[PDB]
């Protein structure tokens, strides 16, 4: 992995510095470095692509170094460089995407392909330099298990999911009390409806609680928490429980009471935000707790007072609303988020080539799915093909 | 000897030299790197104001790898020598010793002869061109034995003077060579065009060697005498003697 | 199967004694072992793989000898070691899941892939070293056929039957005598039922005998005896003999009397006890013979006397049982156990890579299928198979 | 702790080899290697702490080499020996004790004490040397991030747990249909019982399923499932759900039908074994999926249509049931198991010392309570105390 | 504040650089950088405070420089400077947590921990090398 990253570290640097009339002060030690790359693949034999339907390639170096006492590069010596840099990053290439495509449970976080598991040897190991970026440097760390963590930009930590919970129901559907939330992404929208308007509720308040577990710890969070939820603020439809009927959402929304946030890390309350809104920090947790509460106006104009009678029919049903947007967080495992193209880079490379699903990651590499098992094994082969996938996207 | 391996049985032909496979079969770093290093320290080919130029590794230019070299060595200095006779072993090990002990005038000397090679090589004008030689320069591992143990720390560089002559020398026998040639060809093609059917080329090709004035024609084998006949010919005249024969 | 062995008895040396900063001195002769067998490995191809799912791997073997002089071991020969154990270790684990998923009717002990037919050449002789393990050492004698000894926690020789036997029986089955047992891998429970409780029965006596026969002979084992069987003690609606019907079982449990265990070897008595229960040993037989009398109880209280009328019918069922579980043994043959996992070993690799039935083993190795029929080419070839997967045991 | 386990094997092997009448060549090495140990030591001074009832000790090493003079050692050299073995596995035990009883939520893998943070210095690295065992195996592979393996036999991965599901019920409890099971050790009894004995079931089926969700990965495990759940099959009175009152259960043992287990990872099948009995190979899973139905007899003797009536009351109720004993499986992860004493040295050490609950473990080394919350702290500190521990007890 | 990046990125330059295989010439001048660093912060004694409960600790440096005169980085090599590399990343996360919980009404842009404002002296501005963030 890391002479792969190091492989396209050097082309990617062979680009942007090898430029016709820069000084040779300006190369010179990566000048030393390709020469050492060009050296170490010469005489090599590789072979990328033999699943689904990437193609066998076969890969063969006998490339001429480049000079070292010239004062200034020319075109002569760029032109003498493309070559071998267009050669070397379509091999990098088609090892990476050799080795996105694979997967197995014993060992995820080794290599899988052949070309990969052969720049394994010692001897490549001189092809090694700088590994500076985000996801080498957590490679790096993780194999000597030191802490090291991953930031994310609306990390998608949340496998989708639509659910209500009805705490208080009954054929009818005509005096309900309960839950509605969506999950997706970084966010999170609860609504906790009474069709009753806590009218016969003990001191006329309705309790509603929603815990949300993540499948990974997430340090150093920042959270925007409104006390709304515009996605059940709408007169709904909503299938039955079973699917056997459809029922009726009319909500009024009332702003939610006593709101309470805890961001707890296994059953212990790291941080708690009573009232809050707009910008919260959670430092460490695995489970949201939101709690809130509607109470009743206890004085109501004429217009608030028709909404809600003492008994039946119940038209307009109160409703709560909270919604929590994980604008940034850090992980010590890897997940998709918003900002980088790791997921997506895998997800391409697989359905190009149309692998066969394998034992590890659900088939399609839908991330629902992904995020909702991520046992280790999921986690070792995730790690590996996205650090595979940013090495890739360091040139292509 | 020094790693207790089986002494090697190289195969004359064989595409990789002796180090290359002992760079795979050693398995000490210090040693298969300096192993790597010098089987993989071949010229560099570069094109500088229009000439070809051999140029060297910058870890050479910089004298650097002798560290490594020193490593390599010092390596070789702790090293058992598992069936060799103490006496013996001392004796090589106090030798690698007496090379390791000059890291400082070793780097010295190899900045210093990269640095002059440089400076002389920017008064070359024609192309470096690197082919085998049928004969070659004799030279006594003794007298390298004496560079390295004597070399002090005064640097010498070619002076201006002798830089300067330097490459007047290289100038004008490069433009002597150029304007034999052209007139070798002018000569060739007026004969030619002027039908002179009975004219030996040979005399031609024997007068353009006698005047690039470093070649005793008597030596010259008749097969390449022919082969300079045919590449002259088919170089074209230069304008002025063309015109001149217009 | 030696060379294998001493391929990954020398790879598990180098894992645990080449350590950083260890004395020289604690690995001089695991380093002399170590290149003895790059040197043996040197030049030679091998290929593995090629059944079921199990790829295609081709190995060639280049590596240089550890020639290195230290008084203690450093970060560099630590890491060159490393490289060549890891090289080493992934072939070595091939090569056992490739002999692990063969297996032939002719010849069965000897070597199935062409990698270990390979390495039983003369010339990886030289790799051979100390051979200590226990199934090694086994395979060792039993090429010498000196007598070979497995030591068996709970060994599991009994194949799976759940069934009975009725000796007086009648369509409505409400007047029965007869046996029910369950013969699962070291235990042996069995049950001797009259519904009429011996009223009518020869000095108001009831005998029942329970023989299984082991399909190899046991030595050195220690056995607990208990009277009681409470697998059959409660209530049951067990299916007829042919599935016709189903009849009724409502057992009153009581104390086995005249109790006689004979463990016999070729229809001879080596060991007897009589109304002995706890811990016993049975040092040489290959069959069990559990003789139990129910004796209607001559004196009974009017609650006792109240379950056992004279005549039919009969609601309460008297009972006595006998539990008989192996402990420990030793077997000449490899057998299951429930402290190994060699068994476990081999089926996973079977299943994993989806191997085809072979002509050997039964369908995904079911042990009680192999047990049933445990054939001496079955023996050979389970034998191979679990020395192979305790040879990889030591490294994966 | 590679240092410290090197010193106990190193006091160990002294212990052993540094015997009256030994050749010398028999402990050259080992001598080297206590001389190594002794030079190291020497000058440095420890302390194992306070906490809870632990003494706080300090050491000084200031000991002389043993000789190398004895062709044959003889009882001087032992006695000299003995004595510093003897100081040496005091401070070694005290050490080991201190690390156990300390625990951190932060890094639970990193030493905790202060003497096995010193010992993690650079300058006593040269005492490290082989390391066999295989705690400390998996300790060395675990911080090289390798696959880990622990091989347990009947390991303690369920909590306890003793419940029912009643799927039908009534305040009277007499018509019931529902599931109790018992989830201890490696042992699973589930039984389904209807108390109409499915008279009006769909088809006369009633379909039982049991999910055990295992807190850790288990592969090559060896189960053995029976057919019987003897712990549900006699009469009981049980609490209700709430405790407000007691029912009566008065099971009959029907076989089980279409016997389902399945052993599943993320939510796939790995494995599934129908209607299979005795012996079953699991490769790969974290979940077990027990499906059972209860099948109305078609045909029927008197007696046993006469427990099942058309309508309630119904006296007899007829219980399904399965047992599923993991006898042997390998988890990446350390757990406490029939065989190893690592759960009980730490937990005595804990109980001896009153050393005060902390943040990681629940307040009595409580093995439920610890394996309900296996979190990757309570994993880590675990990991290193059992560890720790298993050193100990190479001496202590 | 300039001298705390200025150990920050030397560390972090050294952690990503400094790995086994690599050529020195990729490393030189890191190396040299390091190097300054190292004499420059040897013989001084730090202490990161105990406000709050973030507890107070005492930091001594006494490291060997890191060596030339290698072709390419050896395993010896990363070793010996992944443990300089842990200890000095240590004592600068301390730091910099110490100095992250404290606060001034006035000068509130100085520093505020006494750690920070020993590395104001001008004996540790040698250790200042790139500032790019
Ligand atoms: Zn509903
Ligand atoms: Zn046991
Ligand atoms: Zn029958
Ligand atoms: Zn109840």
């Amino acid at each position: 992995m890391d002479v792969l990253y190091s492989l396209s570290k050097t082309l990617k640097d062979a680009r942007d510095k090898i430029v016709e009339g820069t000084l040779y002060s300006n190369v010179s030690d990566l000048i030393q470095q390709f020469n050492q790359m060009i050296i170490t693949m010469n005489g090599n034999e590789f072979q990328t692509g033999g699943i689904g339907n990437l193609p066998i390639r076969n890969w063969n170096f006998d490339f001429g170094l480049l000079g070292t006492t010239l004062l200034n590069l020319d075109a002569n010596y760029v032109e003498t460089a493309r070559n071998t840099i267009d050669y070397f990053v379509d091999f990098v290439d088609n090892v990476c995407m050799d080795e996105m495509v694979r997967e197995s449970q014993r060992n995820g976080i080794a290599p899988q392909s052949d070309s990969l598991r052969k720049l394994s040897g010692i001897k490549f190991k001189r092809i090694n330099f700088d590994n500076s970026s985000e996801y080498i440097e957590n490679w790096n760390l993780q194999n000597r298990r030191q802490r090291t963590g991953f930031t994310f930009h609306k990390p998608n930590i949340f496998p989708y999911s639509a659910s209500f919970t009805l705490n208080r129901s009954q054929p009818a559907h005509d005096n309900l009390m309960g839950t509605m939330w969506l999950n997706a992404g970084s966010e999170i929208q609860v609504a906790g409806f009474d069709y009753s308007c806590a009218i016969n509720a003990p001191a006329n308040i309705q309790q509603f609680e929603h815990i949300v577990q993540l499948r990974r710890v997430l340090t150093t969070a920042t959270i925007t928490l409104l006390p709304d939820a515009e996605r059940f603020s709408f007169p709904r439809v909503i299938n039955s429980a079973d699917g056997a009927t459809t029922w009726y959402f009319n909500p009024v929304i009332l702003r939610p009471n006593n709101v309470e946030v805890e961001f707890l890390l296994n059953g212990q309350i790291i941080n708690t935000y009573q009232a809050r809104f707009g910008t919260i920090i959670a430092r460490n947790f695995d489970t949201i707790r939101l709690s809130f509460q509607l109470m009743r106006p206890p004085n109501m104009t004429p217009a608030v007072a028709a909404l809600f009678p003492n008994a039946q029919p119940f038209e307009h049903h109160a409703t709560v609303g909270l919604t929590l947007r994980i604008e940034s967080a850090v992980c010590e495992s890897v997940l998709a988020d918003a900002s980088k193209t790791m997921l997506a880079n895998v997800t391409s490379v697989r359905q190009e080539y149309a692998i066969p699903v394998g034992p590890v990651f659900p088939p399609g590499m839908n991330w629902t799915d992904l995020i909702t098992n991520y046992s280790p094994s999921r986690e070792d082969n995730l790690q590996r093909v996205f650090t595979v996938a940013s090495i890739r996207s360091m040139l292509v | 000897p020094a790693f207790g391996m089986q002494r090697m049985h190289y195969r004359n032909g064989d595409p990789q030299t002796p180090f290359q496979i002992a760079e795979q079969q050693i398995q000490n770093f210090q040693v298969a790197n300096w192993l790597h290093f010098v089987n993989n320290n071949q010229f560099r080919q570069v094109v500088i104001d229009g000439v070809l130029n051999q140029v060297l590794n910058d870890n050479i230019r910089n004298g650097h790898v002798v560290n490594q070299l020193m490593e390599a060595l010092m390596q070789l200095s702790r090293q058992q020598f598992p069936t060799m006779p103490v006496d013996y072993k001392r004796s090589i090990q106090r030798g690698i010793l007496l090379l390791s002990n000059r890291l400082g005038q070793l780097v010295d000397l190899t900045r210093l002869l990269a640095y002059n090679y440089e400076t002389l090589m920017a008064c070359i004008t024609m192309n470096m061109q690197h082919v085998q030689t049928l004969t070659t320069e004799k030279l006594q591992l003794t007298s390298v034995t004496s560079l390295c143990m004597l070399i002090g720390n005064a640097t010498v560089i070619p002076s201006p003077q002798t830089l300067f002559h330097y490459y007047n020398v290289n100038v004008n026998f490069h433009s002597n060579y150029n304007e034999r040639i052209n007139d070798a060809v002018a000569i060739i093609t007026a004969a030619n065009r002027l039908n002179l059917y009975q004219k030996k080329m040979k005399s031609i090709v024997e007068d353009f060697l006698k005047r690039l004035q470093i070649f005793d024609i008597s030596r010259v084998p008749d097969d390449q005498m022919y082969r300079l006949r045919d590449r002259l010919r088919l170089l074209p005249v230069e304008i002025r003697r063309l015109d001149i024969f217009n």
